[PDB]
RNA sequence: AAAAUGUUUU
RNA sequence: UAUCAGCUUGUUGGUGGGGUAGUGGCUUACCAAGGCUUUGACGGGUAGCCGGCCUGAGAGGGUGACCGGCCACAUUGGGACUGAGAUACGGCCCAGACUCCUACGGGAGGCAGCAGUGGGGAAUAUUGCACAAUGGGCGGAAGCCUGAUGCAGCAACGCCGCGUGCGGGAUGACGGCCUUCGGGUUGUAAACCGCUUUCGCCUGUGACGAAGCGUGAGUGACGGUAAUGGGUAAAGAAGCACCGGCUAACUACGUGCCAGCAGCCGCGGUGAUACGUAGGGUGCGAGCGUUGUCCGGAUUUAUUGGGCGUAAAGGGCUCGUAGGUGGUUGAUCGCGUCGGAAGUGUAAUCUUGGGGCUUAACCCUGAGCGUGCUUUCGAUACGGGUUGACUUGAGGAAGGUAGGGGAGAAUGGAAUUCCUGGUGGAGCGGUGGAAUGCGCAGAUAUCAGGAGGAACACCAGUGGCGAAGGCGGUUCUCUGGGCCUUUCCUGACGCUGAGGAGCGAAAGCGUGGGGAGCGAACAGGCUUAGAUACCCUGGUAGUCCACGCUGUAAACGGUGGGUACUAGGUGUGGGGUCCAUUCCACGGGUUCCGUGCCGUAGCUAACGCUUUAAGUACCCCGCCUGGGGAGUACGGCCGCAAGGCUAAAACUCAAAGGAAUUACACACCGCCCGUCAAGUCAUGAAAGUUGGUAACACCCGAAGCCGGUGGCCUAACCGUUGUGGGGGAGCCGUCGAAGGUGGGACUGGUGAUUAGGACUAAGUCGUAACAAGGUAGCCGUACCGGAAGGUGCGGCUGGAUCA
């Protein structure tokens, strides 16, 4: 565009979408688990991803991932919601804070232990 | 129409040059002719010369006669324009610009005159930026 | 001269 | 932020008065009708601002913690009082909401001071010491006060520094792990030998900050602190992430599309360097990862620094308003611009030079920076202002001149159809083949006569004209623009143009007319698994006319307008002018303006473009920022309607796409479209329903200031010494928070029902597109149909046959 249509109408930025709108501008949130289940995989890809439910302190529900292989968190059970996507996983943009509140470590853990919230063993 | 003479000067040269035309011409103003000037006197045009009109019988031409040097190498590397009509470009003394990492010259407008920026920052003034002839 | 279609391997 | 276009009535100005520290509609009376606004007033949203901070090559982008400056506020709303000074945090008055005391009559209170509690939250500390230092208040002073401040506690929250050992040690030991059973690896690692003592722990010495303060005596909260001597033992002191690619670092075992991993690409379906564990390794290290947020990479909003023929992107076209922009030149101004000078840009930060903490972080100090602004003195090349010339841009005159440019009216012939008559007799018509249909009630055919509507063969394309859409019988009338020309005239009058206005194929709409042919819809016949199609026979709107409306097209050259420059070659349309023979014209040249093709430089991802640019440049406008959702919803405008214009978001995908090479590449047993059925997610509509915010018009109106009044109460003043002056309570009036009442505006949630979108079975129904996709496709519009789609009308080539 010519110097005087920048003048008379300048550039204009992009939107910058958000990703994890359910947080609010916090680090995590803490939730309520409103329902425990397992979900199918999209395509390519098969398995039985374990996700909740929560109703989070902001308010709004939203689905998220439970990882590492074990489980105990059931019906109002109070964890601790984090951002980071599912790829997989259609309308999962949340994951579980194992470790934290209710939800425990993943008990057979001994690498990567901090990711799972696994205490070091003597 | 016309807008920018200085520019139409600039392009004409530079398309002669690139088709190794040996002379160009066109109407001629006095910042055209200070500006052949300089560019005589700096080594990019071979010489120019003010003509009286005979052809169309109404005003002065400006004629440039380019140099090319052995096997046929041209003496310009390129020229543009910095002030534009649209958006015109001032220059501070000590913010005068560098052309080619200083082996072109900018010709600069000042108050004394056309100046080659090596003479401005000499003479520690500066103009109106209007080319960048490398 | 008209004359349709071709799931999910691993 | 325009999906907010009008706002304001003390409002804008004037005069007199009042008021105030002070100017002022600050206030008041009177007069006038202003003031603001598409260069965005008013309204909505969000927000304390800045020095700075983070990031970045810079330009910028994000941000406003500590520290420092200004502002605002102190339970919410309002008000004044006192004072030099008041949003009066730890004041007062009134009202509201709260908490507390009460003997029920009435009272008391405001941590967004410091510490602290509850609560909310992913998340942020001690109900500490001292006024020794600096700062502040009062006092003549000693001194008193100081949750300012100086300190300490707490937390890896950040930055910085240090330690967890150092040297030697092959016999390359065991043990793990791997193996080709040879060995390799952990590994100089260990064992073993000799050393050192920072930190920690134990113990001793022990400050500076005080050139303070105090008449003296005396006087350090931090504090037995820092620092430092001695002692102990190599000890009390290492974890976290990662190892498929980006990305530094690989193997074994277990698992078997399971469990799981992932930032993207993807990994896992029995040989997993990608899951889990182990050995080994790598990056960091009192940290290491994850999440959130910001900048970078992103030239991915491109001023620096991008683009629009086909990738996303040129408005359908023109006129034209504001605005942007401006041929040659004289004079002048000195606003832009440029150069000095002075002032300012506090400090801190930041850059940098010195200095101090054992170094560093940090701290002190000098300078720079503070990218500006104001004042002042210069310069005049350029931009601009003022002013005067010039003619080459532009326009005009005169003459020459081409044409389907437009509008109106009359009118010509052929052909179709119908009608009348003659003739004649069995079919005609139609197709791939047929049938529906028409025809002995005489069709088809054939001749004559007539009626009517519509379109204009040949000329006619390789062409002309128009701003575009578009424009073809002839004649006349009216009218627009273009081209050329040597003289002539004006003298930059130019270009572009947001908003606005007009024009704008076809379809469509309204009123009236007309209706031959054609022909959506429709009916029938065929084809077919079906055929709401292709094909056939019929056939209504429409096609036509008049006047309006609509305002969209593949409205395309998918290429905005103007200008200058940059090889040629070769057709063709228009105007001149020159030449020879003519004294026509044939011919050649040449010049100006069109319109094609080839083609150089150059450009482009390629295809291609290339003087008619998509090349080199300058001016102005429109537009693009991944694909869907979607040119859809909501709102608004326009319309009689159809609809058009303006124009999102949630959500979803990791591609979508351009050209080309050999819409498919799993390679036609390909790909791929839409209903219907099921599930999931987000969203729209909706009788309604439920909130919220900002105000308005009235009614009432506390405190309070102001203006009145004051019969009541009054020590200073004066008295003719009976009082008066002046004041005060009280009372009234204006203004006035709150409350009440009413009607609107805006907006959130929710809503039976309903709509479409996205994704998922590997569901059902067809095959619409991609090849001539089997009826070339697509654009606008119209109607029809289970659904793709079908058909009519006009258009496009992003189709082709045959040349
Ligand atoms: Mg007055
Ligand atoms: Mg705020
Ligand atoms: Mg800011
Ligand atoms: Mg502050
Ligand atoms: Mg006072
Ligand atoms: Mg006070
Ligand atoms: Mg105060
Ligand atoms: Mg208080
Ligand atoms: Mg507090
Ligand atoms: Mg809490
Ligand atoms: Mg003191
Ligand atoms: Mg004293
Ligand atoms: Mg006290
Ligand atoms: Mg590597
Ligand atoms: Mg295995
Ligand atoms: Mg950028
Ligand atoms: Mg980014
Ligand atoms: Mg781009
Ligand atoms: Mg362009
Ligand atoms: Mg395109
Ligand atoms: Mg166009
Ligand atoms: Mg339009
Ligand atoms: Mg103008
Ligand atoms: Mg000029
Ligand atoms: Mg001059
Ligand atoms: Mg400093
Ligand atoms: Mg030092
Ligand atoms: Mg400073
Ligand atoms: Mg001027
Ligand atoms: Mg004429
Ligand atoms: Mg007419
Ligand atoms: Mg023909
Ligand atoms: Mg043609
Ligand atoms: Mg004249
Ligand atoms: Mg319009
Ligand atoms: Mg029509
Ligand atoms: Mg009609
Ligand atoms: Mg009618
Ligand atoms: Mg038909
Ligand atoms: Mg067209
Ligand atoms: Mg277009
Ligand atoms: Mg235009
Ligand atoms: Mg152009
Ligand atoms: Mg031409
Ligand atoms: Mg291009
Ligand atoms: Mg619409
Ligand atoms: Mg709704
Ligand atoms: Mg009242
Ligand atoms: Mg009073
Ligand atoms: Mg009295
Ligand atoms: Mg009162
Ligand atoms: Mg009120
Ligand atoms: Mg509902
Ligand atoms: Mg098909
Ligand atoms: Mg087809
Ligand atoms: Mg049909």
């Amino acid at each position: 565009p010519t110097i005087q249509q920048l003048v008379r109408k300048g550039r204009t930025d992009k939107i910058s979408k958000n990703k994890t709108p359910a947080l609010k501008g916090s680090p995590q949130r803490r939730g309520v688990c409103t329902r425990v289940y397992t979900t199918t995989p999209k395509k390519p890809n098969s398995a039985l991803r374990k996700v909740a439910r929560v109703r989070l302190s902001s308010g709004i529900e939203v689905t998220a991932y439970i990882p590492g292989v074990g489980h105990n968190l059931q019906e109002h059970s109070m964890v601790l919601v984090r951002g980071g996507r599912v790829k997989d996983l259609p309308g999962v943009r949340y994951k579980i804070v194992r470790g934290s509140l209710d939800t425990q470590g993943v008990k057979g853990r001994k690498q990567a232990r901090s990711r799972y919230g696994a205490k070091k063993e003597k | 129409t016309m807008t920018d003479p200085i520019a139409d000067m600039l392009t004409r040269l530079r398309n002669a040059n690139q088709a190794y035309h040996d002379q160009t011409s066109m109407p001629h103003s006095k910042i055209k002719a200070g500006i052949a000037g300089i560019l005589k006197s700096e080594g990019y045009i071979a010489d120019y010369k003010v003509n009286e009109p005979k052809e169309g019988e109404v005003g002065k031409t400006l004629t440039l006669t380019l140099k090319y040097g052995e096997n046929r190498e041209r003496s310009i590397a390129g020229v543009r324009r910095i002030s534009k009509p649209g958006l015109r470009v001032y220059a501070k003394s000590t913010a005068l610009p560098k052309v080619l990492g200083g082996l072109g010259i900018a010709i600069i407008s000042t108050s004394q005159g056309l100046l080659t920026d090596k003479q401005a920052h000499e003479k520690s003034v500066g103009g109106e930026v209007l080319a960048y002839v490398w």
